RNA sequence: GUCUCGUAGAGGGGGGUAGAAUUCCAGGUGUAGCGGUGAAAUGCGUAGAGAUCUGGAGGAAUACCGGUGGCGAAGGCGGCCCCCUGGACGAAGACUGACGCUCAGGUGCGAAAGCGUGGGGAGCAAACAGGAUUAGAUACCCUGGUAGUCCACGCCGUAAACGAUGUCGACUUGGAGGUUGUGCCCUUGAGGCGUGGCUUCCGGAGCUAACGCGUUAAGUCGACCGCCUGGGGAGUACGGCCGCA
RNA sequence: UGAUUCAUGACUGGGGUGAAGUCGUAACAAGGUAACCGUAGGGGAACCUGCGGUUGGAUC
């Protein structure tokens, strides 16, 4: 993330680009998930379960489309 | 309470002034209902201010008022972790009441021969920033700025 | 005591600090200031409040200089990351440049193991 | 076929830091795309494209 | 089962190399904190730390790509490049002519930890030490830290080594996807019509104690093998075999 | 001079049953540090810690 302020642009608009850039990035999230050590196991059953639940949720979402409260 | 059902009781305004703020100052110093005695005393000791000052009973008042006013409390917010001290601005309605209740607290706590003489010290020092419930603002107003870094929870 | 004009301001914002440094251009340092020694302990140290008063004083701390303009390099997740870039904006300084400088390794070291709390 | 030194086409397939760009975004075939993070990694190695943008 | 052409693939063995980052060493700038937690303290720092810049040493792992994606008998396999090498699949043929399936005993492979000899050692970290917490705290938290994790060769032979589902073959309504081949057609492209391999989710009949399984069966059948026979004692004792332990 | 089998032996190892005394609270709920498997080291005890593995984990 490498956001150079142009002319005449206001600080309030380079930090706010800044900051998108940075999340676009996905910095944060990086070091979050870097700070301490997953298992291998961990981690598979982590993708695993993100995965299930990304499928489930959008079945669930296409069943309740066709149905009324 | 938790179902918001609250609404404003109307407040009869001072005889002598016409001054709901007054009547509210009186309501404050009553005990045990006996609001002719808080009446009297608030007289009197309105009255020895007025001729220890230069102003009107309303206007010393007003100033004893502004000095004593608080802005900024701090209250506890209790989050995921532990409990903080979180400063919190105070709404003008609630400035007026802990205003009015630390000069009477102040007043009473002093050890002069009469109430009236009392209450009538308590709001010359107010108005002169001394003595106390502007030592009592000077506190809150210092815990707040301590715990200023915490004014986002 | 030299006149700079054109410095850089250094972030260092981990979960329990920030640490500002202003140097020129070459990297040689001017000042800092943290929030930690700028009177916060314990939970209040970890603030974004104490990062913006660090950015206070290390723009105090180098006002000698005459320093104009300012390149920013944030690095780190802690929660000083924007109010010390806003400090110094508020501060009188130009700010040119803001640029991300947060290591990641590729691949790397293994990291210490996950606390049980 | 996609080309190591073909350093235009392989610029639309990395972001603004370098990183090789998900074919879930740009809409690649997975075939494809396997020989695009090839190519791109030779190009790096030949320093046609930057590993980061902090070059 | 063999040959011919091609395709995808972290399949295996050997060698080389690249960039990021951590640690350590040296130097420049610079000055009073750093680090850590729920809060602290131990620890580090005026003998100049932390921060920032430059140069060097070294080990280990390969961000993004990356995916209920791929390969492999299982265990497992992930930067890039070369060398040696195994398997799978598809299209047209050509060839052999039941050469097949399963398999007690036997043999081989077999995560992590552990063992032997010689190396290596950045980061992490059993044991261990100190600081905390607590009634205590031989823990959970913090500061450190040794085997070990890495390499070569040998041993060990175990795991919730799991789909808790042996291998091979045939048969029996459907839907939506992923991945990898290939045929035909058109107005030629996120095109249409088929036909193979592997794979994910749902669900029909049927099955099932139920949960659920459901053409990748736990349905309907055949071939062969392994295994069970109330709980505890006990996968223990004794004996044998194997092992340095 | 061996083998095998029965009896017996100071002392010693764990096991079962009873009974509930002392010490804690490991497991069952996210059981208050998810549980469990193999292995290794440590600890009065249940156990704790490292490494890999499983879901027969709640919340998300
Ligand atoms: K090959
Ligand atoms: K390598
Ligand atoms: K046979
Ligand atoms: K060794
Ligand atoms: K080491
Ligand atoms: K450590
Ligand atoms: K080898
Ligand atoms: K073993
Ligand atoms: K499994
Ligand atoms: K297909
Ligand atoms: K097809
Ligand atoms: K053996
Ligand atoms: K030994
Ligand atoms: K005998
Ligand atoms: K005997
Ligand atoms: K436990
Ligand atoms: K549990
Ligand atoms: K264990
Ligand atoms: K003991
Ligand atoms: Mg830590
Ligand atoms: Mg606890
Ligand atoms: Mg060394
Ligand atoms: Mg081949
Ligand atoms: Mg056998
Ligand atoms: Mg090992
Ligand atoms: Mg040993
Ligand atoms: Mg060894
Ligand atoms: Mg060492
Ligand atoms: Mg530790
Ligand atoms: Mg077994
Ligand atoms: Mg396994
Ligand atoms: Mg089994
Ligand atoms: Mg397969
Ligand atoms: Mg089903
Ligand atoms: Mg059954
Ligand atoms: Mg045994
Ligand atoms: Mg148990
Ligand atoms: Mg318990
Ligand atoms: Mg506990
Ligand atoms: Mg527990
Ligand atoms: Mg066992
Ligand atoms: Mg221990």
């Amino acid at each position: 993330p490498v956001i150079k302020v142009r002319e005449n642009e206001p600080f309030d608009v380079a930090l706010r680009r800044f900051k998108r850039s940075c999340e676009k990035a996905g910095v944060l999230a990086e070091v979050r998930r870097r700070e301490f050590y997953e298992k291998p196991t961990t981690e598979r059953k982590r993708a695993k379960a993100s995965a299930v639940k990304r499928h489930a949720k959008k079945l669930a979402r296409e069943n309740a489309r066709r149905t009324r409260l | 309470p938790r179902r918001r059902v609250i609404g404003q009781r109307k407040i009869l305004p001072d005889p002598k002034f016409g001054s709901e703020l007054l009547a509210k100052f009186v309501n404050i110093l009553m005990v045990d209902g006996k609001k002719s005695t808080a009446e009297s005393i608030v007289y009197s000791a309105l009255e020895t201010l007025a001729q220890r000052s230069g102003k009107s009973e309303l206007e010393a008042f007003e100033v004893a008022l502004e000095n004593v006013r608080p802005t900024v409390e701090v209250k506890s917010r209790r989050v995921g972790g532990s409990t903080y001290q979180v400063p919190v601005e105070v709404r003008p309605v609630r400035r007026n009441a802990l205003a009015m209740r630390w000069i009477v607290e102040a007043a009473r706590k002093r050890g002069d021969k009469s109430m009236a003489l009392r209450l009538a010290n308590e709001l010359s020092d107010a108005a002169e920033n001394k003595g106390t419930a502007v030592k009592k603002r000077e506190d809150v107003h210092r815990m707040a700025e301590a715990n200023k870094a915490f004014a986002h929870y | 005591r030299k006149q700079v004009s054109d410095g850089v301001a250094h972030i260092h914002a981990s979960f329990n600090n920030t640490i500002v440094t202003i140097t020129d251009r070459q990297g040689n340092a001017l000042g800092w200031a943290t929030a930690g020694g700028s009177g916060f302990r314990g939970s209040r140290k970890s603030t974004p409040f104490a990062a913006q008063v660090a950015a206070e004083r290390c723009a105090d701390a180098v006002k000698e200089y005459g320093i104009k303009n300012l390149e920013v390099m944030v690095k780190g997740p802690g929660p000083g990351r924007e109010s010390t870039i806003r400090a110094l904006n508020a501060a009188g300084f130009r700010i040119t440049n803001i640029t991300d400088v947060t290591p990641i390794p590729h691949x790397g070291c293994r990291p210490p193991k996950k606390r049980r709390v | 076929e996609i080309d190591y030194k073909d350093i235009a086409t392989l610029k639309n397939y990395i972001t603004e830091s370098g990183k090789i760009v998900p074919s879930r975004i740009t809409g690649t075939r997975a075939k494809y795309q396997r020989q695009l993070a090839r190519a791109i990694k030779r190009a790096r190695y030949l320093s046609l494209l930057p590993y980061t943008d902090r070059h």
